[PDB]
């Protein structure tokens, strides 16, 4: 519109590097916002401007490139190399008299935690299963990496060099782990050299066990056995449901409380309810969580069977205790 | 007087536990019917389900908070009832396994921010989500679903156009706004496989505030200049403004500024060996308007 422009926040992707490394960010409104080349808007007489500000909600200001440093390349910036003073949101604006299109992109420019390699809010994060492979990639280099050239990359582990067991392949931009173990755990920090400046991208990996073949485990009220546990009228009565969960996906567990047939939702009122899935313990992705049962005033209609479900996608169980 | 009927269906849908499932059902009648929801055939009394009428009065939405999936997997049923006759349908709701999920599931790649705006100030939320099929960005303000038939007031629909493998955008803009738009907003991304909800972001709207931006005016406007074929000139264009404007020169539809070191606020377009008669146009751009005044040379 020609009084407001219409504004796309900011965009999803967010770029985050250590001072003194080279970084172009280019304008997101051609690679999703809108179909059409830069030199295509370009031609039809829409014109490409830069503003900064320092915040999200504070003041926009126009831009005045050096060449050098800041440089404007077609619908993108160059920082050669990025200093501190250059975090902010920049701008991406495309408009002609009638129309107006923007966007924001966010950058930020940090120096790396005290004693590392690396700023512990400007991570990648990748999961892992011990036994199989896994392959971390130094991600958003393209800009850097000639098709005809090695990019002589290094990697450290804990910001520190360190001897790779052959399992560890080393090829390209990539590093592949055949088989990954609990050891394997760590930070993982890819660099590489550009035009004597240093750009480096690091990964945290968390490893956990296998995808279970086999359906939860339950500890308590065993199955096969019916346990009792009755009480007076006037106290009130809790019934707790252990189960052991395998690594099915990093998900919330499928632990749920039945009596006889009613999911304890319909003639609950205040009287009975679930226990809010408490997770006891977990390691590797595997966790043993409890959900109880509790009856605040007990009546004779809760008298019966109440049996705990577990369920994942191997199969389920159900065991039931009595009041 | 009327017997119910339906003006909104419920569709059959697939959510994810923990998320959230919405069922509409809008009926017109003289007098106007009433809605009512029957989970397996049986009335939905519970604190999970949360029955919202819209201000028309005309229609409800049954919105299940949390999915336990064997729990609420099942078929649930909209009877509008009037004084002179009772109409039904029918839907299924799938809650699936958090487990296992098809790998082209819409999934909120970015939801919504709580945003905080001036009144009678454009406010402009933004979503992005993805799938294997390209999803639908719908979006539900304070638990009942924002219609915008078509772009007629000023709750518009933004739609990003993207050409493939990017996410999609979807914005919802509010224009001029009033007090009541403020609470909670859901963006929902449906796809063929399942739908899913983004987190809530609520919208408040504050107090007036001073006018910071002012659109870009002409400072110096170039001035004309009957320097005969000898001699050259220099004409100086200055605009100003909040933000301050980028000024370019143009001769027609030439740009005659590079692109890349746009001045901001003054340009001199010096003119050296000039010979014949031209009409240059100064133009000062902003991120608020655009102007153009024009130098004429003889
Ligand atoms: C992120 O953290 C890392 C810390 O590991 C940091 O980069 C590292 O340390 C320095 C940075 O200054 C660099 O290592 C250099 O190595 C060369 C040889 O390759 C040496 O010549 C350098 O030593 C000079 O400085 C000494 C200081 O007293 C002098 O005594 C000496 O004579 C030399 O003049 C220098 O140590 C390199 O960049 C890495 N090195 C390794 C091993 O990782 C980085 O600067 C941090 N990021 C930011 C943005 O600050
Ligand atoms: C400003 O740019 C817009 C977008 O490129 C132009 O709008 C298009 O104009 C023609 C016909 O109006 C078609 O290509 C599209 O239907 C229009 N798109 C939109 C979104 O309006 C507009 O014509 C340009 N104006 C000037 C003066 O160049
Ligand atoms: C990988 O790096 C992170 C920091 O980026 C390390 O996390 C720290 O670990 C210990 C205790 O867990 C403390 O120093 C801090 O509480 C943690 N900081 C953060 C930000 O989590 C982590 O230990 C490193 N991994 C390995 C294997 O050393
Ligand atoms: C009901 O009793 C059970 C068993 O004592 C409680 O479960 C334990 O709660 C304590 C205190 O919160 C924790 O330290 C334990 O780890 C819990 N055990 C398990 C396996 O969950 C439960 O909190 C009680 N609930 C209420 C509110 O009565
Ligand atoms: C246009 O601007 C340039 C740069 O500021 C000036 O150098 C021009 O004026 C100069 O005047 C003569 C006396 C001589 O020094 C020569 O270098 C320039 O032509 C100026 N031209 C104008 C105002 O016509
Ligand atoms: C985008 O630009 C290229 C040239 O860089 C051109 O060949 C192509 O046709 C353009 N895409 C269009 C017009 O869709
Ligand atoms: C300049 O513009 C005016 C009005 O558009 C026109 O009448 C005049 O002929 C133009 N002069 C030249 C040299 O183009
Ligand atoms: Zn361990
Ligand atoms: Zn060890
Ligand atoms: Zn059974």
């Amino acid at each position: 519109s020609a009084d407001g422009c219409t504004d796309w926040s900011i965009d999803i992707k967010k770029y985050q590097v250590l001072v003194g490394e080279p970084v172009r960010i280019k304008c997101a409104l051609f690679y999703g916002y809108i179909r059409t080349n830069y030199s295509l808007a370009q031609s039809a007489g829409l014109s490409l401007m830069w503003y900064k500000s320092s915040g999200p909600g504070d003041f926009e200001e126009p831009i005045a490139f050096d060449g050098s440093r800041m440089s404007k390349e077609e619908d993108s910036i160059w920082f050669r190399p990025t200093l501190l003073q250059d975090s902010g949101l920049y701008a991406c604006v495309i408009r002609n008299s009638t129309y107006c299109m923007k966007v924001s992109i966010s950058l930020t420019v940090g120096e790396n935690d005290t004693g590392l390699c690396y700023n512990s809010k400007m991570k990648y994060f990748e999961k892992a299963e011990l036994s199989k492979s896994k392959e971390i990639s130094c991600r958003d280099i393209e800009d850097f990496l000639l098709p005809t050239r090695e990019p002589e990359i290094l990697w450290y582990k804990e910001c520190r060099t360190k001897t790779w067991r052959p399992s560890i392949v080393f090829k390209r931009d990539t590093l592949l782990i055949r088989e990954v173990r609990e050891d394997d755990i760590g930070n993982y920090t890819c660099e590489l050299k550009y035009g004597g400046f240093v750009v480096r991208r690091t990964t945290e990996l968390t490893v956990t066990a296998p995808l279970t073949d086999k359906p939860p485990k339950l500890l308590y009220p065993m199955e096969s056995k019916l346990t009792i546990q009755e009480t007076q009228l006037g106290d009130s009565a809790n019934l707790t449901c252990r189960a052991f969960f395998g690594y099915s996906g990093d998900v919330s567990p499928l632990i749920y409380w039945m009596k006889g047939e009613k999911f304890i939702e319909d003639l609950d009122e205040n009287r009975v309810w679930e226990s809010d899935i408490r997770i006891l313990k977990e390691h590797l992705g595997e966790q043993e969580v409890s959900i109880s049962l509790i009856v605040d005033s007990v009546e004779e209609g809760d008298l019966g069977n109440y049996s705990c479900y577990v369920e994942n996608g191997n199969g389920r169980r159900h065991a039931s205790v009595l009041l | 007087e009327t017997p119910p009927r339906f003006t909104r269906t419920p569709v059959d849908q697939t959510g994810v536990s923990g998320g959230v499932a919405s069922f509409i059902c809008q009926a017109t009648g003289d007098p106007r019917p009433k809605i009512v929801w029957n989970k397996k055939g049986k009335k939905v009394s519970n604190q999970r389900f949360e029955v919202i009428e819209f201000d028309d009065g005309s229609g409800s939405v049954l919105r299940i908070q949390p999915l336990r999936t064997p729990r609420d997997e099942a078929i649930y049923e909209c009877v509008a009832s009037n004084n002179v006759g009772e109409i039904s349908v029918s839907t299924r709701l799938t809650v699936l396994r958090e487990d296992q999920i098809p790998r082209g599931f819409p999934t909120i790649d970015m939801g919504p921010q709580l945003k905080v705006v001036e009144r009678t100030r454009t406010a402009t939320m933004l979503c992005a989500a993805s799938g294997n099929p390209d999803p639908e960005i719908t979006w539900f303000k304070d638990f009942l679903p924002v219609d915008t038939s078509n772009n007629n007031g000023r709750i518009k629909q933004l739609r990003s156009e993207s050409i493939g493998g990017t996410p999609i955008r979807g914005a919802l803009q509010i224009e001029q706004s009033e007090e009541s738009d403020q609470g909670k907003y859901e963006c929902v991304a449906t796809n063929s496989a399942g739908t899913r909800y983004s987190a809530p972001a609520n919208l408040y709207v504050r107090e007036l505030r001073e006018v910071r931006r002012v659109p870009p005016r002409f400072s110096i406007p170039p001035t004309n200049h009957e320097i005969m074929p000898g001699g050259s000139v220099n004409i100086t264009c200055v605009a100003v403004g909040s933000p301050m404007p980028y000024v370019k020169w143009m001769l027609g539809a030439e740009d005659l500024t590079p692109e890349d070191d746009m001045p901001i606020g003054r340009n001199v377009l010096e003119l050296n060996d000039v010979r014949q008669s031209a009409n240059y146009t100064c133009v000062a751009m902003s991120t608020l308007g655009v102007i153009e005044a024009i130098a004429q040379i003889t």
